[PDB]
């Protein structure tokens, strides 16, 4: 829930999900999964590619 | 046969057109609502078998459309040639029309019903190498006399068995033949009797033909010699497998495998009695033991007759905290021979994971899929 | 119903242990093997893994098989939740290796006496995945999970044993019958006056059953009325909370929950659309998971039982949504117990009371807590 | 993680019975969400014997003293 809204607000200050990052990836990753599952985006070129929000 | 990537269309709850690229471990992420064990009912579709078939296709959320054509595809790497075919990228593809029509095709031309089947009758992509949800312990739970054919198809016997099956056919209808014709040659002033030349002619040739049928027909049925030694070969291969691979999830355990009687066509037993417990059953193991000794139980099965790709819904889901941790260590152990497709909500399996496609749900009732490396 | 402690000797994994139930959430946390599952079938085997003596601890090195075991439950009856007027309730349970008992208040009792005195902690208990058995139940079969939450089962229960009764009522009245038949012609010395000697008294005595009887059926019908309407009443109160829990589980979701025919029996149907058409079949092993569990925490909404356990209720649901079933159980502390049995420490966070079992000694399963 | 404290722990509580021979007291291993997990370790070690913990009483103090 924190670290699932820690990085909502800094959303608003586009860039990569790596640009959001400092080992804890993964449970960042996990969170733009559920914002995403309330409407709140993802930018992909393909397969493991640039993600950009 | 390395897997490449998965493209789905009008499947379920994929609606728009999206994929995955696999590596040689990809732990499947996404939060509930989304198609992770979705993804595996579509790896069990491309190769074979919601209520009916309708419920396959894209039933549609009433925020977008409602699709009528459903398609899978899977993209694999034979260069070693493991499946009878001289391809070196190959292509399976199974489509569902509303229409109530399914397709199959490979490359370029329409492939029939039962045939992708004998394509992978060899490998055994096997459907149980597909651990499913809910499904981890099916095998503890299951009757002796319904866990003895997972090692049949384990050790690779199936193909054998459908060829004394239809083997055992021929020779029934050769036999009522021979049977039908004996009674015919058993049926059987002067002038010119020349039909007998040709009644004699149409037995010693013909039952010679139908009996020369006989003992060529019960040969290939004795080919089940090697169908049975192959299968039992493999059969103890997994026994001294459990107990290293229990005793290393249990430290200390001791399990065992064993069948009952000799007469394939018989039924296996599991034992397992954990390190300074024992004297019990198994209807008596602890709600996350079941789960660990079916994890070994299908976990050493993949030290015989190990497969390119596997299938884990939620496998660690009833577990410890830790036990999850040496599920995981394993995972990346095993990890080298074959592709592992596991699906975990717990961070333990995925900081061990390369590379993770984590399913959003955007749009609705739409699944989307996101891929991140280590 | 104050849950206060729970000894246990010789319960399956049990070693002689003491569980004293705090107020608010206890997590029972510890890795597998444990036992902490026992911990509800022995909160079965108190109330009302085997098949009999399969309850007994039997086998494990460092130790012996028992003969005899038995289980406390000490409930503080201050308020008087039950029929006595005890303030420290104390009831306990055992059987013998020889398969031979209940004690209530440190006093022998009778086999339907705990029962009686519940009427109670079914539905209220939810072991290890049990959680979809209301789901995948057939509608036939679900409206069970209300009766006993809209208290309806003691005035049924009754009402069966009356009808019961009436039976045998009829039973005696087919012999009178043909006896009387037999009078009329047996009426038309003075020992005759002896045969008339008994029907005329017999009359009013066949009649005391043709009046009792009476008194009965009309001790059924209007009892149905207590039993018909409180089934309503609840299953309505439980209606205007599906969509509150469910909604407030799924932001933007709306469900609801309604019947099929009158009622007796009337087959209830469940029906859900997170935020999109979901036969529920289709919903994902998280969406299966929060549904049985929004509509728990409605029920708990309408007769909220004060000891409610849970064993593994959300091991199939992502780190997002198992806050949900984290703060719908930080809030019911209050108004009611909560035991849960779960090691996602997502739970376990918000949980007042932590009680980790493990087990050393072999098959012998120790017990500590700190919170 | 959850498995690094396991035996990470393994050293301050082997060498404080090494050293004072006193039992790890868990009121003084606290490191400081962490109390959860913390002793959900300890909380495992007791079934591969290698730690073992008294308890006069529920909710009193506990101490880890491994050996077996
Ligand atoms: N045939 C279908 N048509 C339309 N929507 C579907 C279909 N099958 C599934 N869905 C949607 O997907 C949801 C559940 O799909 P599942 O595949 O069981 O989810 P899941 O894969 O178990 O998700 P997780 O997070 O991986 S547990 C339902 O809410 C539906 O909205
Ligand atoms: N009746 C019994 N007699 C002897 N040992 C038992 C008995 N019941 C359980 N055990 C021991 O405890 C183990 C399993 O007990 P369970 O109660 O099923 O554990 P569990 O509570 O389900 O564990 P978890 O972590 O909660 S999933 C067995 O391997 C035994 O060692
Ligand atoms: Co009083
Ligand atoms: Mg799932
Ligand atoms: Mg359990």
């Amino acid at each position: 829930d924190i670290p699932i809204e820690a990085r909502m607000n800094e959303i608003v200050h586009r860039i990569n999900f790596m640009d959001l990052f400092p080992e804890h990836l993964v449970v960042t990753f996990l969170a733009v999964l559920e914002l995403m599952k309330n409407q709140l985006l993802i930018e992909q070129e393909h397969n493991f590619s640039d993600i950009y929000i | 046969m390395f897997l490449k990537r998965l493209d789905v269309i009008g499947f379920k709850s994929f609606a728009e057109r999206i994929s995955v690229d696999f590596v040689k471990v990809t732990a499947v992420v996404g939060p509930n609502g989304s198609g992770k064990s979705n993804i595996t009912d579509a790896i069990r579709w491309v190769l074979g078998e919601g209520g009916k078939m309708e419920d396959i296709i894209f039933a549609g959320s009433d925020s977008r459309k409602r699709l009528n054509l459903a398609e899978v595809t899977l993209t694999l790497d034979n260069d070693d040639h493991f499946l009878p075919i001289d391809f070196h990228e190959v292509s399976v593809t199974r489509r569902v029309y509303r229409s109530g029509e399914s397709e199959f095709l490979i490359n370029n031309q329409p492939c029939r019903l039962k045939d992708i089947i004998d394509l992978f009758m060899d490998s055994g992509k096997e459907a149980f190498s597909i651990i499913s949800q809910g499904k981890v312990e099916e095998i503890l739970s299951s009757k002796a006399e319904d866990r003895r054919s997972i090692f049949e198809e384990a050790a690779g016997v199936l193909k054998y068995k459908t060829r004394k099956k239809k083997a055992e056919n021929k020779l029934f209808e050769t036999q009522d033949n021979l049977n039908r014709v004996e009674d015919i040659l058993h049926e059987l002033s002067i002038d010119e009797e020349r039909v007998n030349e040709r009644y004699k002619f149409l037995s010693e040739q013909k039952e010679d033909l139908t009996e020369a049928k006989n003992t060529l027909f019960q040969v290939i049925e004795e080919m089940d010699e090697e169908m049975t030694k192959r299968f039992n070969d493999t059969f103890v291969q997994i026994r001294s497998h459990f107990d290293q691979v229990f005793r290393s999830l249990f430290g200390g355990g001791r399990a065992e495998l064993r069948l009952t009687d000799p007469n394939l066509l018989s039924g296996v037993e599991i034992i397992a009695q954990p390190p300074g417990k024992k004297l019990q059953n198994l209807n008596l193991l602890s709600g996350g033991e079941r789960a660990l000794t079916a994890i070994a139980l299908l976990f050493s099965i993949l030290k015989v007759r190990p497969v390119p790709f596997c299938v884990l819904d939620q496998v660690e889901a009833a577990l410890d905290e830790a036990n999850v941790f040496r599920f995981a260590q394993y995972l990346k152990k095993y990890s080298s021979d074959t592709q592992f497709i596991v699906i975990t909500h717990r961070k333990g399996t995925m900081e061990e994971a390369d590379v993770l496609y984590g399913v959003t749900m955007q749009e609705s009732g739409v699944s989307k899929v996101i891929s991140v490396k280590l």
